[PDB]
């Protein structure tokens, strides 16, 4: 039977497991814990760029939630 | 010969495809929208020779707005003689991005 | 660094179109062909528009697909051509380098280039959009007009096709 | 010395890389080609070995010349076997092609097929069985073992 | 002025010049009337995509679709004149004469 | 019969002309029609401050404008 | 780190496609009955190690008529195109979130044909240009069909981006309101990926592979491994397209799970189709193709014109 | 508000590049410091180098060429 | 240029497998290897010879209906309008045309001689 | 040709609201809710007179409401509103759809006290 063919299945299994796992946790990586903030049209674009805008750093991903309300 | 049994038979089959300010899929401008309004309210009921002569100012401008010919012209003479000044030394200016 | 990489695109586009329009054998064509689509669609697609570069860059291969089958059917020497195996093919090569290098040369140190027009020789991130609210990528909407405005034009477009289909099928039949 | 101990390894290393694979190609004449149909059979399988079939001359390592070679046949041989890579191994097959054999004394045979391409293995037997077949191709990875070729590149 | 128009302008003038004079091939002839069709199509694209032109942007797709059954034509009679003859140079046309 | 000579040219005509024929008959379509009208990606201009129009509210909560509300309502 | 980013794509496809030459071989031995590699240390794996290894070793050789730019920048236009396939694939989120990717698949599998096809010619030797027209043959027959099921599959529920595919993909997966579409995608994709001679006449035994029949051995690798890249790609393209995986909101790895198992177990399923049926042949599938395919996909397309348009399950195609 | 952000910003970078051409080039002859390319005088739509002129690379490509390849 | 990066890093890929191809691994003896292969005969002439072609029709018809796929490709954006019944009616009447240019070839056996 | 006269900042100092850009797309319903009647004099006098540098009072006017807005929504419930925002921002682009137990807790409080 396939007793003698399950561990080329599970190595190149492992070898299509890593790399959306490695994709993934590299784009956790690159924004400070948060998800990559895709963007499809230009509405959305300009909300990114005043994103990055308000930040003071020129990076977006940090977005400054509530403290300057004052 | 030119025929205009488009315009007899009572359908616009074809003149919705023809100019700007005409009505978009959704109703959105164009870039010039209001210099094309402009030339073709000095020029509406006009037999295309006092167009010539008269509404020659307005039609400029919207050439002027399609292809800011000029606008170019004159920014392109800033950027070479800020370069020429640059190279030189003489007053480089940083307002931008700092004081 | 770079800035004026659309222009830098339509160089090379430039360069590998006329090499094609030299005319060596139809292979050595076709390879400069797909080079110049493929980065025909690159500028296309870096200028704003989303899908119709891809497309027609698609479409276009299939056509030259078609040709390539067609120029090994019928154009064979006992030795083609490369662009380098002839005096003329090599003359028409360098000379129209030659042209496309001293336009290069003439944008780039100089002012104005005035041949048919007096072209503003500066950077190509003027004019363009400045960031108007679109929300819906104005070229799919563009595109989006043809089946609902678009009425008589398709009638003709599609009956000029079946046209097309018969006229290639009685043309192969006249034997 | 630890030049010729890195090379050694990295000799062993390549020459366990030629010897791991090793696809010929079917040149098959005769009958001791329908012993290499048996030797492609499933009681005796040569992938196991990595021994794979492989039509075309430019991408096997080893060659089986099996059958009897005429002289029809052998230019036609040869103009196979040079256009194939610089590691190129000869298996001769079968009483016909070691030496003649049974048909030795005629016309249009060639008289054993060192008159044409070197060999490294002869396997006789006609047919050979496929046992023997692979006893050996199992030598000539053996050979493959005794190599030292880039020991002899190092130490010249 | 947007230099692009200038420069796709003079692929256009090179890919006329190169349809107009040529060597032996009716091969190469189509392939260049093919390949002038394509700079005149991205030369319009990017007119349009400057001018925000979103209702009439059938010209693109429209434009191409026609000039490439005009291609297919073109590779049709291709395939009778190489049916009449072997070779089908500038010679084995001259046939049928001013 | 007339069935498998070709028959997957039979099964083509069949399930292209109740396609053609389906849309005669449907009480959905003008639900596509209402729902593919209501939906913009554009902006709801406002307009000058009235003649007295009674239509047309002041307070987008006031109930007296055509608003969607079929769609919660199946 | 985007550099990184592409390495990580760009390692895991040489092991996936070498480790899958193990996968084949062995299946395909306990298949038909034999038995795999076995004797090489621990099953296989180190012997596909050495298979990559033997053909790089074998120090190729430029035929005579075969003029030298083409020649090698053929294989080169193979292998990196069927690379550059993977940059939109949604393993959970994709390299490059463009907002459109079918297309770009349809073009890129177009490029593939056009690098085995300009190997087929300048190969020169005319039995790679028996074969490379044979490829034209099962390229003119394979990207129309193709491509309007693919108008037909995104039509329902596309607006041509990935994230918005896997989003529809959650209720009930789509292979069930387009199951005789899949079935022919299924057979059109797999002509097109020029493995299992169900559909392909490429790598014959009535010509020796028509592609590659007399190149050279070294780029054997670049060729080889891009084919088997072409298997995963659209194996992986069929796993995202038409049937999917319930993505745990922020955790990805089971997604990857769910999405990678049904995945090979499509590959494999793609193999044991190749094990198993006789080549094909270039008339009939211009016939079979042609006569059998194409009215009931245009059949299938209207219909699915008439579909969103007859229960308002039109798509919010922003 | 996002409207009204974008025209603080776009009055902001209108000013900012006025007196930068007022400083920079008030030596050289001719050249009327503040008008208009038009004749009339309507709100003309900036054309991306009055916004983002001599910005030195970096932001005129964050600005325009963000959108249509990154992200 | 994303996608130029990577298209940049594959092409350095491709041109190391290049020269760990021909370079590094051992050496290139010449003078027979560069005759071309067809089944241990040297043929006449070369190839380049002029090769004729079965299919007439196929080629042609295969540009053709490329060009109606690319006419249907924006169905999804004409999805949503407000003249609903118009769209259907030229995409049925596109799709149906499409279909009488086919079985129009077909029943007059453009598709029954060499295909 | 003509000139324009450009004002400088001197009027267009106004107090730019720092949120960013997720917690203020999240607030949207709300924000048309309480504020968003005087805005719309601000929108016709854009639309009607198709000229910024003439509107900008209202400029003023708009981004005073949408600030006192923000403040009266700081200064009272909900600090789980902070939960909601950052329950928002992490699901990549801003699906509504994902975040909703946290959506009925602040709508439900806002509800509640106010
Ligand atoms: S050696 Fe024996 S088995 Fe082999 S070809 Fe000769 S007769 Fe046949």
């Amino acid at each position: 039977m396939w007793f003698e063919v399950l561990p080329g299945i599970a190595v190149m299994g492992v070898c299509l497991f890593i790399p959306g796992m490695a994709t993934a946790r590299i784009h956790r990586f690159s924004n400070g814990g948060r998800e990559k903030r895709v963007a499809h049209y230009s509405y959305q674009w300009y909300l990114m760029e005043r994103d990055r805008r308000v930040s003071g750093v020129n990076r977006y991903y940090v977005s400054k939630g509530l403290e300057n309300i004052d | 010969p030119f025929f205009d049994v488009q315009k007899k038979l009572g359908v616009d089959l074809d003149h919705w495809m023809t100019i700007q300010s005409a009505e978009q899929p959704h109703r959105i401008p164009a870039r010039c929208h209001a210099f094309e309004k402009e030339w073709i309210e000095c020029a509406h009921g006009i037999g295309s020779i006092r167009a010539e002569k008269e509404c020659k100012i307005e039609f400029e401008d919207f050439r002027e707005c399609l292809l800011r010919q000029k606008t170019m012209k004159r920014l392109n003479a800033i950027k070479r003689q800020r370069d020429k000044l640059i190279k030189e030394g003489k007053y480089t200016p940083p307002p931008h991005h700092s004081g | 660094m770079m800035t004026y990489i659309v222009f830098i695109l339509s160089i090379i586009f430039v360069m590998g179109f006329v090499g094609f329009s030299s005319k060596p054998s139809p292979i050595y064509g076709g390879l400069g062909l797909i080079v110049s689509g493929g980065v025909g669609c690159g500028i296309v697609l870096n200028f704003g528009g989303s899908f119709l570069g891809l497309m027609v860059f698609l479409i276009y291969l299939g056509g030259m697909m078609v040709v390539f089958g067609y120029t090994t059917a019928m154009a064979t020497e006992q030795y083609p051509e490369v662009w380098v195996s002839n005096k003329v093919v090599l003359g028409t090569f360098i000379t129209g380098l030659l042209m496309e290098f001293l336009m290069v040369y003439y944008v780039l140190k100089d002012k104005e280039v005035e041949i048919v027009f007096k072209f503003n020789g500066m950077g190509d991130w003027v004019i363009y959009d400045t960031g108007d609210s679109g929300f819906f990528s104005e070229e799919a909407m563009g595109i989006a007009a043809l089946y609902s405005y678009g009425t008589w034009l398709v009638i003709v477009t599609g009956w000029s096709l079946l046209i097309g289909v018969v006229v290639i099928m009685e043309i192969t039949r006249g034997n | 010395s630890r030049g010729e101990y890195v090379v050694a390894k990295l000799d062993d290393l390549i020459n366990w890389a030629r010897r791991s694979s090793l696809w010929p190609m079917t040149f098959g004449l005769a009958c001791c080609a329908v012993e290499m149909m048996h030797m492609a059979a499933p009681r005796y399988d040569m992938d196991r070995f990595g021994v794979v079939f492989r039509a075309s001359p430019r991408q096997s390592d080893v060659m089986i010349v099996a059958g009897t070679l005429t002289n029809k046949m052998a230019p036609a041989l040869r103009k196979v076997y040079d256009q194939m890579p610089e590691p190129r191994y000869v298996v001769s097959m079968g009483s016909c092609a070691n030496g003649g054999g049974y048909y030795h004394y005629s016309y249009s045979v060639v008289r054993g097929c060192d008159r044409i391409v070197p060999v490294d293995i002869y396997v006789p037997g006609c047919p050979p069985t496929a046992e023997a077949l692979l006893y050996g191709i199992l030598q000539l990875q053996k050979k493959i073992k005794r190599e030292k070729r880039l020991r002899i590149w190092y130490r010249r | 002025m947007s230099l692009v128009y200038m420069n796709i302008m003079m692929a256009f003038t090179v890919s006329l010049t190169g349809l107009l004079m040529y060597r032996s091939h009716l091969m190469s002839s189509l392939l260049c009337l093919e390949g002038m069709m394509l700079s005149l199509f991205i030369l319009a694209t990017l007119m349009i995509l400057n001018s925000h032109f979103t209702l009439a942007s059938m010209m693109p797709i429209i434009l191409l679709v026609f000039a490439a059954c005009e291609a297919a034509l073109g590779l049709s009679l291709l395939v009778m004149v190489s049916n009449t003859y072997g070779t089908d140079y500038v010679q084995n046309l001259n046939l049928l004469q001013c | 019969n007339v069935w498998a000579k070709e028959p997957v040219l039979v099964a083509s005509f069949a399930i292209a002309g109740l396609a053609v024929i389906l849309p005669t008959l449907s009480p959905y379509t003008k639900y596509s029609l209402m729902i593919n009208r209501a939906t913009p990606y554009n902006y709801p201009v406002p307009l000058r401050d009235d003649g007295n129009m009674p239509d047309v509210p002041s307070h987008p909560q006031d109930p007296q404008g055509p608003s969607l509300e079929w769609l919660k309502r199946l | 780190m985007f550099m990184i980013n592409v390495l990580t794509l760009i390692i895991p496809i040489l092991l996936a496609v070498a480790f899958l030459t193990l996968v084949e071989r062995k299946v395909l031995g306990y298949m038909q009955f034999r038995k795999g590699p076995n004797v090489v240390g621990p099953y296989g794996l180190l012997q596909p190690i050495a298979d990559a290894i033997k053909l790089f070793i074998k120090e190729p050789l430029r035929p005579a008529t075969s003029s030298i730019s083409m020649f090698i920048l053929a294989p080169i236009l193979a292998l990196t195109l069927a690379l550059t396939m993977w940059i939109p694939l949604p393993m959970p989120y994709p390299l490059i979130n463009m907002n459109l990717g079918v297309l770009f698949m349809l073009a890129m599998s177009s490029l593939a044909v056009y690098s085995i096809l300009w190997s087929g010619w300048a190969s020169n030797s005319k039995y790679a240009l028996i074969g490379a027209l044979r490829a034209v043959a099962q390229t003119i027959s394979y990207e129309v069909t193709l491509a309007i099921i693919l108008l037909s599959v995104l039509l329902m529920n596309g607006s041509f981006t990935l994230s918005t595919l896997i989003i529809t993909q959650e209720q009930v997966w789509l292979i069930f309101p387009a199951w005789p579409l899949a079935m022919m995608w299924f057979i059109s994709t797999l002509a097109e990926t020029n493995r299992a001679p169900f559909d392909l006449t490429e790598g014959e035994s009535e010509l020796v592979s028509g592609f590659n029949v007399e190149y050279a051995a070294g780029p054997f690798a670049l060729f080889f491994m891009a084919e088997y890249a072409n298997i995963i790609m659209m194996n992986i393209f069929t796993t995202t397209l038409f049937l999917g995986a319930f993505h745990n909101p922020y955790m990805p790895e089971l997604y990857t799970i769910n999405f990678t198992i049904k995945s090979l177990l499509l590959s494999i399923t793609f193999l044991w189709i190749r094990a198993s049926y006789p080549r094909f042949r270039y008339d009939q599938l211009m016939h079979l193709l042609w006569k059998n395919f194409l009215p009931l996909t245009l059949a299938l397309c209207m219909w699915h014109v008439s579909l969103p348009i007859l229960l308002s399950s039109i798509p919010p195609q922003t | 508000l996002l409207q009204a952000e974008k025209d603080r910003r776009v009055l902001q970078m209108l000013r900012e590049n006025l007196e930068e051409e007022a400083t920079i080039m008030k030596d050289v002859p001719g050249w009327k410091v503040g008008e208009s390319v038009f004749h009339t005088t309507r709100w003309v739509t900036p054309m991306m180098g009055e916004l983002y002129g001599l910005r030195t690379g970096e932001e005129i490509l964050s600005s325009t060429y963000g959108f249509i390849w990154y992200t | 240029m994303n996608l130029m990066i990577t298209l940049l890093t594959n092409f350095t890929l491709a041109t190391l497998l290049v020269t760990i191809a021909f370079w590094l691994p051992q050496l290139n003896v010449y003078s027979e290897k560069t005759s071309p292969y067809e089944c241990g005969f040297d043929p006449m002439g070369s190839a380049r010879l002029p090769f004729s072609m079965k299919f007439f029709l196929v080629a042609i018809t295969f540009l053709l209906f490329d060009l109606e796929i690319a006419l249907l490709l924006p169905l999804p954006w004409a999805s949503q309008t407000t003249n609903l019944n118009t769209m259907l009616t030229m995409a049925l009447l596109l799709i149906f045309l499409l279909a009488v240019s086919l079985a129009y070839e077909w029943t007059q056996k453009g598709l029954e001689w060499t295909e | 040709p003509g000139i324009v006269e450009l004002p400088s900042l001197e009027d267009l100092k106004v107090q730019e609201v720092k949120v960013s850009s997720s917690v203020l797309k999240a607030a949207a319903h709300h924000y048309g809710a309480q504020c968003d009647k005087p805005n719309k004099e601000f929108m016709l006098c854009r639309w009607e007179e198709k000229d910024p540098r003439r509107c900008l009072e209202e400029g003023k006017l708009v981004n005073q409401c949408a600030l006192e807005f923000f403040r009266q929504i700081k200064r009272h419930c909900a600090e789980p509103f902070t939960e909601y925002w950052t329950c928002i921002d992490y699901s990549g682009l801003q699906l509504f759809r994902r975040c909703r137990k946290e959506q009925a807790q602040f709508d439900k409080c806002v509800l509640d006290k106010l």
